[PDB]
């Protein structure tokens, strides 16, 4: 009933992740209750084919930091079906991010999660530190996103 | 058309002004219907500050794989304080 | 396609990116907007004017945007030396920073 659910198709739809990022990477399926679930992931370079839905929902984070990636130059993957039992194509990449979560994303690993609050930075900061990024949240971005549009 | 964005130390970087307006504070010294010093923002700290603009100009709205961007882990601390600052 | 360049003189670094087939002259034409008095070099190899950017060795594989290759003025009548100012130094990475 959320407006970001995957419809239940029922048409096979062969689908290839293949990762073209650095990151390990998770792909991230929204439900018929549009509730995100975690499938295998991918090591960098690597793709598998694999048998998704029409009209499904998919979207791929670093299963680490749990960043967020793109996936054919966009947030959300929506197949289609394929035409003449041709498979769709999910080419997952790095987004050209803001030089601030860049560099978040960096201090983040580095330091452990309790000593943040060792770092000699401003104030702010230990709070742009403390939101490291979530799929739940981006849910709720994303759905006020296409609800304005 | 360019800009000179010096650093505390006196370091004088003349990029691209579209590259610069990454940058939404130097969006915001620029809009007045050039030059910006920076008092507190060193050289090291800026010349890669200048890359994330040559690079957020040529990997933006681009189809093809996208490379990472490198931070060496000491420049680390101090690129969060240019950039928090700078907004890009 | 293109490389990617840091013009460096003194405290002088400009951020320009150039054609892997164009040459010297083109990019002493680039720099005559930032030619009888100019003098590019690899390191400390004095490039030649009529020789490409892939010629002098700047490969767009070696000239990345997010790390880009590193490219004298002549008063008077004879030349200077190529001079740039290196950067500052980061302080010493956090106790807890580090490994």
């Amino acid at each position: 009933r959320p407006v970001l659910r995957s419809v239940n198709s029922r048409e096979p739809s062969q689908v290839i992740f293949c990762n073209r990022s650095p990151r390990v990477v998770l792909p991230v399926w929204l439900n018929f209750d549009g509730e995100p679930q975690p499938y295998p992931t991918l090591p960098p370079g690597t793709g598998r084919r694999i048998h998704s839905y029409r009209g499904h929902l998919w979207l791929f984070r670093d299963a680490g930091t749990h960043d967020g990636l793109l996936v054919n130059q966009t947030e959300l993957f929506v197949p289609s079906l394929n035409v003449d039992g041709q498979p769709i194509f999910a080419n997952i990449t790095l987004p050209v991010y803001t030089l601030k979560e860049r560099c978040l994303q960096v201090v983040r690993s580095l330091v452990k999660p309790e000593n943040y609050r060792r770092l000699d930075i401003v104030r702010s900061l230990y709070e742009d530190l403390e939101d490291h990024p979530n799929v739940q949240k981006d849910l709720e971005r994303l759905t006020q996103e296409r609800i304005a549009h | 058309m360019y800009v000179k964005l010096i650093s505390s130390d006196g370091h004088e970087f003349i990029v691209k002004r579209e590259h610069a307006l990454t940058s939404g504070t130097i969006k915001a010294m620029l809009s007045g219907p050039n030059e910006v010093n920076f008092r507190e923002i060193p050289s090291h700290v800026l010349s890669k500050v200048c890359m994330y603009f040559t690079y957020k100009v040529r990997y933006t709205n681009s189809s093809t794989e996208i490379p990472e961007f490198p931070i060496a882990p000491e420049i680390a601390l101090e690129l969060l304080m240019a950039a928090n600052f700078l907004d890009c | 396609m293109d490389v990617f360049l840091m013009i460096r003189r003194h405290k002088t670094t400009i951020f320009t990116d150039a054609k892997e087939s164009s040459t010297v002259f083109e990019l002493k034409r680039i720099v005559e907007g930032i030619p009888d008095e100019q003098r590019l070099y690899k390191d400390d190899q004095l490039l030649d004017d009529g020789k490409t950017l892939g010629e002098c060795g700047f490969t767009s594989q070696t000239a990345r945007p997010q790390a880009p290759a590193t490219v004298a003025f002549r008063a008077d009548d004879t030349f200077e030396a190529l001079c740039i100012e290196p950067f500052s130094s980061p302080p010493e990475l956090p106790d807890v920073m580090k490994p």
